[PDB]
């Protein structure tokens, strides 16, 4: 799932699956 | 930033993992 264009909710979902219980930051600009 | 790295170009594990806490 990570090796593609990932935008909007698809990006946030990739971040969630990769980071697991670490969490993350999603910072668009 | 991430949009540039992963939306408007092809993403990678390496780059996504940078945004994990």
């Amino acid at each position: 799932f990570v090796n593609q264009h990932l935008c909007g909710s698809h990006l946030v979902e990739a971040l969630y699956l990769v980071c697991g219980e670490r969490g993350f930051c999603y910072t668009p600009k | 930033g991430i949009v540039e790295q992963c939306c408007t170009s092809i993403c990678s594990l390496y780059q996504l993992e940078n945004y994990c806490n």
